[PDB]
DNA sequence: GCATCCGTGAGTCGAGGGAAGCACAATTTAACACTTTTGTCAAG
DNA sequence: CTTGACAAAAGTGTTAAATTGTGCTATACTGGGAGCCGTCACGGATGC
């Protein structure tokens, strides 16, 4: 079972740990020799175990075997064809069920992610990871530009009126992270939600009156 | 607010390293192979090392700072900053000690 | 005692720079042993840490100089020394 | 070569003392808007620009010039830096 | 244009094909032509051969031959669509079933070869790759001198690589001879003792040296059976496994008798004949016969390294370098060493699935897995480090990759480990590998070339050709013959002189094993076919060579690789011979295969009839793009009804004008420093060379976008993007590629794409703005395809292959991939390279006008300035005399081949400059014109300087300074002659491929690394430039504090410091005090995994939270 | 650098470091030369 | 058997 | 464990290695809650311990951990912070920078000593923060946002874009570097002066400070940013301020190959 | 005196590089009618 | 500023369906396999 995924010294433990189940389910009254039956369970210790802890990103043993069955159809198909098979063939010879999208999303789950060290060039100081950008951190300009957009929507609140300001930002969550629904505004000043609806809807027209005359908002829009 | 003058480097005792862990790393298991979402106690858990995306748990019950220093119940994943991912550690629990290298060889 | 630039370098108090010269399992392995606590005095930690460099600019000698001019000097002087 | 730049360096005892200081002149001119500055109109530092000469908005350029007419006071432990700021504040509020 | 011819040196055979060290090669590797039953035991037909029979030993899989089909699609459409230009091949095999005695045969599939194209290239993926050939010790027996003690010898037994362990024999202080296996000293007594031998067959034969042999008389062990011996032996060999005889004569038949799994090698076994004066039957140490092993190499080895050790006249010790004991393989080679790799892997699949199964239910298809074959194959031509990327920047550069010779590679040296003596120039390397053509830095000796009249032989030897001399008259008899062949005769000089073919010169310039000699005629044996073979291709088109000191005469040849195609690409006016030849063997040009008439001629095509009648077509390749970017396009020289020859030029390929290989441009050049444009190799060019088009080339990039599958949805390729305006949409196409023939300039798009956006919840304040806008937010986002800063031109070509399509293989999940290509015409500009043949290289610093450069009397400007002073300390002075050739050809009209040391001496060169002087005075003088005052001064002048003789007239004089090649030179810019005369030329000046437009590169913010988090590297990916240690030191002893803590702290990989200092500039602010670098925290955590308690501690020890508390907990 | 009285601050190890090994590729390689430098 | 191979180590464990 | 843009997963070998000891410690835990022999015991107590040691310091002792179907070795935690390619000497010691250009140096004689030719364009993406808010400043832009729209597209740059950028870099200098830096002098502050084309201009007489000449030798740039950094860079690294060898003080900026050959 | 083991060996740049089933029990996900709250619109 | 409906977007239970995890298969089988020298040369340290 060598190359498969897991090293001679880890198949040869999950063989024992087949091997102990062996021995608890074993039965000498059967007059079978203990290899006969001790064979089974190691061969399906070992496989289960390629089959949990070969792959990086783990892959459920159903899949597994899907993946290995496919792969045994594309190779059979590719020696009798004489040429690398394409989708359709090999979802037409694994079965009903199966059609070329199957198997491409199939061949799809079954990439192996690869090694960030892998190197690059013939000097192999280079490696796969100096060339990914990290695209989760905001990078400075989208901070300098979130942070110029809450200040000209700060400045832009200052014309409204001291409730209605409060109100658009309490809606919209501007200041405690989580918008809020007419309900709970109204709970904090007491007020109906037809009035709030009504106070909301009156400041954004009174702030996209301000920005028709103004345009110094417009441009954050993207 | 105080500035750093020294650095000290010493032996890391079990105890010192179970109070850096966040929580023990149970499984192998990276990521989901269909959803690609971080499994449960493993290498990359949310509940241990912290969410992927700034203050929104696994289950997706909170999704804002309002419950800043909040672990959601549902899920166990703390609401916080996602970068915390960079500097929270895990542990794995040795079932029998194991000698450091660099004090062997 | 005589010895070369690579034994002296690598026999320096300080653990960060001889870290980061060579050897490097050796020296953290002892600095980890011995509880060794870097003062951070050459240049070499300053730029690990990313602190000022304890020269030119960054020395203590010229760092804490203050600029003032004549009016504000003035005005702080009268000021306090009219008690 | 910066002009005065020889003059510059005998003024100090050490030429990070030079450096520290035009920095921190020019730092203080920027902060208070070239309000703080010792340059009479006339000295002012000047740039051509196509619609015509402006000020010079390299605040290091009017921090060496400052120290070129010796105008200013530099040393260690002159006053408070708290102070300082508070007064400079005060005198020339930005 | 006529072309006058220097040289006395009569070559008696001409170049041979420069490519067959690929070609031929990999056709004896394949054999595909060759009928079956006719095939040799040679390449992948050996390695059949050796691997089968397969027996689990009833079941015996045995191999009867083997075929290579046509190729699925042709080299056009596997460049096109990323294939590999490749054949299939499949095996006939039967199964003997031993016990019924029944045979089973069909032909199975073992999968696909790699093709060599004419050329000598192969195409992998889609991208032209070549196999360098690969320098390494040949196989054989080798006797060594001890170094640790004088006057002592070791024998090694070297077989093929990854073909069997070395074997050292060795006579230690004791007196008992150790043999040195797998790290491991065991006495060679024991395991001769295994092979036979008795105390009085050694005594025999061995003992007629003295106290050598009564060294290798241990009686303790010669009256123990073999059999216990060869156990005995076992142990030592590998202590520990049970002693076993069976486990025991396995290991020793397959360490030394297994030809399965040591291999001594045809080249191997050849040289252990030669040198031990033997005859081997196989490439085994020893034979396993009758139940019994025979001894085939030690007794020979050992004899020899006693009779050397004792001083016997005939036995002398062996050069490793020299090159008869280096070997050379080939494509060919290399590919029959990975096929036989995965054949053996394949057999172990095969013998493993025999095991099991049903022994009668077993068909030769069901066994044979061949996977791992194909593996191989595609590892070796994938992802070897001997399989480059084609250098095809011109025909010369595709020519020189396929001669290259590395030492490196798997199974040779190492870059590092790799010393003095494997990098020198032996005396050997004579007229079979280039002394000078070598790249300078850490590859230097390491990679070189192959010389022009070498060529390797069938065991990997290079040999060289020699014409026989006998009784004083040189015959046209030529052998090629190798270095250890070489050394046994006195070899003259290609320049000795010949009345006929009888040696006239009393006094003949000669070799003896590779030292120079004085002989008489008599005394000569063999003499040099030209002085040719001495250099490489690339080193022969350099002419005045013997002026040129090979430093420089190596940078000259490295460059005429690196020159672009021109559009007006002109061939020099002093030429060595083989531009011809070099363009022809190059397969890039086009010519007529027998007599025949044009019938059609166009850009794209070229019809010719021929004289049997037949119509033949060739299409033009136009306006490709090579590995390296550049345009190689093939242009017709032939009009409709034009009779052609056999071998006639009908179409010029890339670099070369007439058949003439064309890899610059001829401009007038002037030695003379220039207002310091000149400084420091800087070069001075005219304004008239851009105007006229000269060292302009077209350059095409490509440019490459998927659209694929996501869990959100699927990437479209489509003209609505969100958000952008008719004016960025203008270009694309209805299908939102966009459009052939659009000018691009960097921003514009290439391809449209829009992309699902990630599900998640704005921002408070996006959803403000969206608000108040009433803009409900798209679900797709711009991904397109933009033109990259600094790039753009025309786009030329677009390429969409979609799922499905014939032969397109794209990866799963991709829907399809849109190619765009764009070509931009670039012109000589500030900053671009410009060199010649001799090594002399330069950017281009100043552009001036016509009416600045310095001009004639005739007002003829120059068009290059060269500053003089790189010529002493470089010591080329091929240039200087190319300059004066190139002047008198441009005054004559005419051009010159001047062949290597035989050519164009300095009187000829005289006589022309009188010619061409003659000319150009003649036309001044029939033109009404005397001489000029200014004329007047400067020759006044160089009379001061001694550089005229006083008394003669300004006419004489003006003759005298063109016969120096200087010419009375004037100012452009002031009118007044240059004080002293200049040296005013006509010399041939290369664009290379190193472009200023290429390489300026800038950034303020982009990519930042996933961990770190500082800035990417290299243009392509927008990165910073790296600050590395000595910029560190440099700053720390400018003593500029601050501009280190930022370099280190606010530009690198503070985030928050680096985005606080984006946000304060764009403020108008001064950016604010940095923090901790973020490599810093990574330090630690690293650390800290290490299970190291890494603290920061304050001025009173106390803690100091670096984290700012997202690590602590709670 | 300034022909004057060093500077309080100045980092003269670097200086030194650089200023010895600027030169070192200009030292005879083929006891002497670079190698004698090192073993010094 | 081999101290730096484990698998032999393990084999000569198994094999007594 | 990310996700590159074309879908695939790249991950470090760390992951490898701690799931080998993830798996090992598992395997040897359920072997102990099984009463496994003692032989299987010690194999697997073994195993961990191997485990552990390639995890923090791969290949030090027996053979190598490599991922299979490659030979390559994992890359360890010690693997990871030493060597030249670890931290300390790679992210560390050194960094990549913002704020930094690199090009084809060519000749300028008519330079300053002070002086350098910098190209509009890598001065234009050097400087854009600065020219963003100077274009912000006049009338060219309304905010910052549009000026960088309007500086993403070549063809949407307007005339006074380069009159802003002209005005930005008054004073200011920038640092030229060639490598390698021998000493101190292979960075050297110089005050940029915008030209046309593509090549960084240098003066002659600091090619020797720099072991430069021009058969296609590159340069670095970088913009130092504060007042601080303005400052050192205008003062201590001017190229016509450091005019002797700090290594033998004789003058290291003197007349070179053609001014001496003209004197 | 020697034997063995270990760590070290310039910088920047680009360019392409990228034994297997089968059955069955749990578990998770998708879907699907229903209750909601959550926005809205209508006038008072 | 309020009710007084009401379309709808969201949240809430169960369920049938994929999806995933676990056990088991009884002729007999009982210690691996890829290795393979231009082994890189040379100081420094330990330790027999
Ligand atoms: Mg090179
Ligand atoms: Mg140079
Ligand atoms: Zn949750």
């Amino acid at each position: 079972y060598t190359g498969r995924g897991l090293s001679f010294l880890d198949l040869i433990q999950e063989g024992n740990q087949g091997l102990i189940r062996a021995v608890e389910k074993f039965e000498y009254k059967r007059r079978f020799k203990f290899s006969t039956y001790a064979t089974w369970w190691i061969r399906q210790a070992i496989n289960r175990a390629i089959a949990d802890q070969a792959r990086t990103i783990r892959i459920p043993v159903h899949m597994v075997e899907t993946i290995n069955k496919l792969s045994r159809t594309a190779r059979q198909l590719q020696q009798e064809l004489g040429r690398e098979p394409t989708y359709e063939e090999i979802a037409e010879a694994m079965g009903p069920g199966w059609d070329a999208k199957r198997v491409e999303e199939t061949l799809k789950i079954a990439q192996e992610p690869v090694s960030l060290e892998t190197p690059i060039g013939d000097e192999k100081d280079s490696f796969y990871g100096d060339f990914i950008p990290d695209e989760h951190l905001p990078s400075p300009v989208d901070a300098a530009t979130q942070s110029l957009l809450s200040e000209e929507l700060e400045k832009a609140l200052s014309k409204l009126s001291e409730r209605e300001a409060m109100v658009l930002k309490l809606r919209k969550g501007l200041i405690d992270g989580r918008e809020h629904t007419l309900e709970e505004v109204g709970a904090f000043f007491g007020v109906t939600r037809e009035r709030i609806r009504q106070i909301e809807n009156k400041a954004l027209r009174k702030l996209k009156y301000h920005e028709s005359r103004t345009r110094k908002l417009r441009d954050f829009l993207d | 607010k105080k500035e750093v003058r020294k650095v000290r480097i010493a032996l890391a005792s079990p105890e010192k390293i179970r109070s850096w862990s966040y929580g023990e790393v149970e499984k192998p298991e990276t990521i989901n192979y269909r959803t690609l979402k971080p499994e449960r106690d493993g290498l990359f858990d949310e509940r241990i090392f912290g969410p992927i995306k700034d203050y929104e748990c696994a289950c997706g019950k909170y999704k804002r700072q309002r419950f800043e220093g909040k672990v959601c119940e549902r899920c166990g994943v703390e609401v916080t900053k996602s970068i915390v991912r960079r500097y929270r550690m895990g542990h794995i629990e040795l079932a029998t000690p194991a000698a450091h290298i660099w004090f062997v060889k | 005692l005589l010895m070369g630039v690579t034994k002296s370098a690598l026999s320096t108090k300080s653990w960060l720079s001889a870290a980061s010269f060579q050897n490097t399992t050796h020296v953290l392995t002892e600095a980890a042993i011995a509880g060794k606590k870097d003062e951070l005095i050459g240049l070499k930690e300053n730029v690990i840490l990313g602190r000022l460099i304890p020269a030119g600019t960054g020395s203590d000698f010229v760092r804490f100089t203050q600029v003032v001019d004549q009016k504000t000097l003035k005005a702080i002087e009268e000021a306090r020394k009219e008690a | 070569a910066e002009p005065g730049i020889d003059k510059l360096f005998g003024m100090v005892d050490s030429k990070y003392r030079l450096t520290v200081v035009v920095a921190k002149r020019a730092q203080q001119l920027l902060r208070h808007g070239f309000k703080n500055t010792v340059l009479e109109p006339e000295e002012r530092p000047k740039m051509q620009t196509l619609e015509g000469l402006f000020d010079d908005p390299n605040a290091v350029t009017w921090a060496m010039k400052e120290l070129l007419t010796g105008r200013l006071v530099f040393g260690e432990n002159l006053v408070p830096e708290d102070r300082l700021q508070k007064e400079m504040e005060r005198l020339y509020p930005v | 244009m006529e072309i006058k011819r220097f040289g006395r040196i009569r070559e008696v055979i001409p170049l041979p094909p420069l490519t067959e060290i690929q070609v031929e090669s990999y056709r004896r590797a394949l054999q595909a032509d060759v009928p079956p039953e006719k095939r040799e035991n040679v390449g992948i037909q050996a390695a059949f051969r050796e691997t089968f029979p397969i027996e689990e030993e009833g079941l015996v899989l045995d191999f009867l031959e083997y075929r290579l089909g046509e190729p699925p699609f042709p080299q056009d459409e596997c460049r096109e669509k990323d294939l590999t230009y490749q054949a299939p091949l499949y095996a006939r095999l039967q199964l003997i079933h031993k016990d019924t005695g029944l045979i089973k045969e069909d032909e199975v599939f073992l999968g696909h070869i790699p093709l060599m194209t004419e050329d000598g290239s192969f195409i992998i993926n889609g991208a032209d790759r070549v196999i360098v050939s690969q320098i390494h010790r040949s196989p054989g027996v080798y006797f060594t001198p001890d170094p640790a003690r004088p006057g002592r010898y070791i024998a090694s037994i070297i077989p093929l690589p990854k073909r069997g362990p070395w074997i050292d024999l060795e006579v230690e202080p004791n007196g008992v001879v150790s043999m040195k296996v797998n790290k491991r000293k065991f006495p060679l007594v024991l395991l001769l003792r295994v092979l036979g031998y008795d105390q009085e067959t050694l005594a025999r034969e061995l003992g007629a040296y003295g106290e050598l042999v009564q060294g290798l008389m241990d009686e303790s062990v010669f009256a123990m059976r073999p059999e216990e011996a060869l156990i005995r032996l076992f142990t030592l060999l590998r202590p520990g496994d049970p002693p076993k005889r069976d486990k025991a004569v396995a290991y020793v038949y397959g360490l030394i008798a297994d030809p399965r799994r040591y291999d001594l090698g045809e080249a191997g076994r050849y040289k252990a004949e030669e040198k031990l004066g033997i005859r081997l039957s196989g490439r085994t140490l020893a034979r396993f016969e009758d139940g019994e092993f025979k001894d085939e190499v030690f007794l020979p080895t050992l004899r020899y390294l006693f009779a050397l050790t004792a001083g016997v006249p005939g036995h002398e010790v062996d050069d490793i370098d020299h090159l008869g004991n280096r070997r050379i393989r080939t494509v060919g080679e290399l590919m029959t060493d990975q096929f036989r790799v995965g054949l053996a892997r394949l057999a172990r699949g095969v013998r493993e699935r025999m095991l099991m199964g049903s022994e009668d239910s077993l068909t030769p298809a069901k066994l044979v897995n061949s996977r791992p074959l194909e593996a191989a194959i595609r590892e070796f031509f994938s992802r070897s480090q001997l399989s480059q990327f084609k250098d095809e920047t011109n025909p010369l550069s595709s020519l020189r990759h396929k001669r290259r010779i590395s030492a490196l590679g798997p199974g040779g040296l190492t870059r590092e480990r790799a010393g003095f003596d494997v990098r020198d120039v032996h005396r050997t390397h004579y007229g079979r590998i280039c002394p000078v053509e070598t790249p300078e830095g850490a590859n230097i000796g390491l990679i070189t070339s192959l010389a022009a009249y070498a060529r390797v032989d069938e065991l990997g030897f290079i040999r060289t050709p020699y014409r026989r001399v006998v009784g004083g008259v040189v015959t046209d008899e030529v052998v090629y013959m190798t270095a250890t062949e070489e050394d046994r005769y006195t070899i003259a000089q290609a320049n000795t002189p010949l009345e006929g073919n009888r040696i006239a010169a009393e006094r003949v310039v000669a070799r003896r094993k590779g030292e120079p000699v004085i002989v008489s005629p008599e005394e000569v044996e063999f003499m040099d076919v030209s002085p040719k073979q001495v250099f490489s291709v690339n080193t022969n088109l350099i002419p005045f060579l013997e002026h040129d000191d090979a430093n420089r005469a190596l940078m000259g040849s490295n460059m005429q690789t690196q020159a672009v195609p021109l559009i007006r690409a002109q061939a020099p006016v002093v030429m060595t011979g083989l531009e011809e030849r070099v363009v022809r063997d190059s397969l890039a040009a086009l010519y007529a295969e027998e007599d025949g008439e044009v019938a059609k001629v166009d850009g794209n095509r070229i019809v010719v009839r021929y004289e049997d009648g037949r119509l033949v077509e060739y299409p033009l390749r136009r306006f490709y793009r090579s590995n390296q970017g550049t345009a190689l396009d093939q242009r017709p020289r032939v009009v409709v009804g034009q009779r052609v020859r056999k071998g006639d030029l009908l179409a010029d390929g890339p670099a070369s004008e007439n058949g003439f290989l064309a890899l610059g441009q001829n401009v007038l050049v002037a030695i003379m420093p220039f207002d310091g444009y000149n400084f420091e190799d800087a070069i001075v060019i005219s304004e008239e060379l851009l105007k006229r088009d000269f060292y302009t080339s077209i350059h095409i990039e490509r440019y490459e976008i998927e659209a694929r599958d996501t869990k959100l949805g699927p990437e479209r390729i489509t003209r609505d993007i969100p958000h952008l305006s008719e004016a960025a949409l203008r270009d694309l196409d209805e299908e939102g590629v966009v459009r052939i023939g659009a000018e691009v300039k960097p921003g514009d798009i290439l391809v449209g794409r829009t992309s699902f956006k990630g599900e998640s919840e704005p921002t408070p304040e996006e959803r403000l703005l969206r608000s108040i806008f009433g803009e409900k937010a798209r679900d797709v986002k711009d991904t397109s395809l933009r033109v990259p800063p600094g790039e753009g031109g025309i786009v030329v070509r677009t390429v969409r292959l979609r799922r499905g399509d014939p032969g397109v293989e794209l990866k799963p999940g991709v829907r399809e991939v849109v190619r765009v290509y764009v070509a931009q015409k670039r012109k000589l500009q500030v900053g671009d390279k410009l060199a010649n043949r001799h090594g002399n290289k330069g950017v281009v610093a100043k552009i001036l006008p016509v009416e600045d450069m310095p001009h004639l009397p005739d007002g003829t400007p120059v068009d290059v300035i060269l500053n003089p002073l790189g010529v002493p300390s470089r010591m080329n002075l091929g240039q200087i005399l190319e300059t004066h050739l190139g002047l008198a050809g441009y005054f004559l009209g005419q051009r010159y081949i001047s062949p290597i040391f035989d050519g164009a001496k300095e009187p000829e060169i005289k006589e022309l400059l009188a010619q061409a002087f003659e000319v150009y005075f003649g036309k001044r003088k029939g033109e009404g014109f005397g001489v000029d005052k200014r004329e007047v001064e400067v020759l006044r002048r160089a009379e001061k300087l001694g550089l005229v003789t006083p008394g003669k007239t300004p006419e004489e004089q003006l003759k005298e300074l063109f016969l120096q090649g200087k010419v009375v030179l004037y100012d452009g810019r002031t009118g007044e002659p240059i004080e002293g005369p200049i040296v005013v030329g006509q010399m041939f000046i290369m664009k290379l491929y190193h472009m200023v437009e290429d390489k300026m590169h800038a950034r303020s913010t982009g990519p930042y690394s996933l961990i770190t988090q500082q800035p990417l590297g290299g243009k392509a990916q927008f990165g910073g430039q790296r600050f590395g240690e000595m910029e560190v030191w440099a700053l720390e002893a400018y003593g500029a504090a601050h501009t280190l803590q930022e370099m280190l702290t606010l530009k690198s990989d503070d985030i928050e410091g680096r985005n606080a200092a984006y946000e304060a500039i764009i403020k108008g602010e001064d950016v604010p005090e940095p923090s901790v670098p973020e490599s810093f925290r990574v330090l630690v955590k690293e650390l800290q995994a290490l299970a190291l308690d890494v603290q920061t501690l304050d001025e009173k020890d106390n803690p100091v939270d670096i984290f700012e508390g997202l690590a602590s907990k709670r | 650098s300034m022909a004057r009285p060093v500077s309080i601050g100045e980092a003269v190890g670097i200086v030194a470091a650089q200023s010895i090994g600027e030169p070192g590729t200009q030292l005879t390689m083929r006891t002497q030369g670079l190698p004698r430098v090192i073993e010094l | 058997i081999s101290t730096s191979d484990p698998v032999r180590q393990y084999l000569h464990e198994i094999g007594q | 464990m990310v996700q590159v843009d074309g879908g695939r997963f790249a991950t470090s070998d760390l992951n490898d290695l701690y799931r080998r000891l993830i798996n090992r410690n598992n395997r040897l835990k359920k072997l102990l809650a099984q009463g496994a022999p003692e032989i299987i015991i010690r194999n697997e107590k073994r195993m961990l311990q191997e485990a552990v040691d390639a995890l923090l310091d791969n290949g030090r002792r027996g053979a190598p951990v490599t991922n299979p179907g490659s030979d390559r070795p994992l890359r360890s935690l010690t693997d990871i912070l030493s060597g030249k390619q670890g931290r300390f000497r790679q992210n560390l010691l050194g960094k990549r920078v913002d704020y930094s250009g690199r090009s084809v140096i060519v000749v300028g004689p008519q330079l300053k000593l002070h002086q350098c030719g910098l190209p509009k364009r890598m001065a234009l993406e050097l400087f854009k923060p600065f020219l963003l808010k100077k274009m912000e400043e006049k009338g060219i832009a309304p905010n910052v946002k549009a000026a960088r729209r309007m500086l993403e597209r070549q063809r949407d740059i307007k005339d006074e874009v380069w009159d802003a950028l002209e005005e930005v870099i008054h004073g200011k200098v920038v640092l030229l570097n060639r490598a390698p830096t021998l000493h101190r002098l292979g960075i050297q502050a110089f005050q940029p002066v915008l030209v046309e084309g593509q090549s960084i201009q240098l003066h002659p007489l600091v090619c020797e400070a720099f072991n430069a000449d021009f058969d296609g030798d590159q340069m670095a740039v970088h913009v130092p940013l504060s007042s601080f950094a303005q400052a050192e860079a205008r003062i201590q690294m001017l190229s016509a301020h450091n005019l002797l060898s700090p290594a033998s003080g004789e003058p290291l900026a003197k007349p070179s190959r053609d001014i001496i050959l003209g004197l």
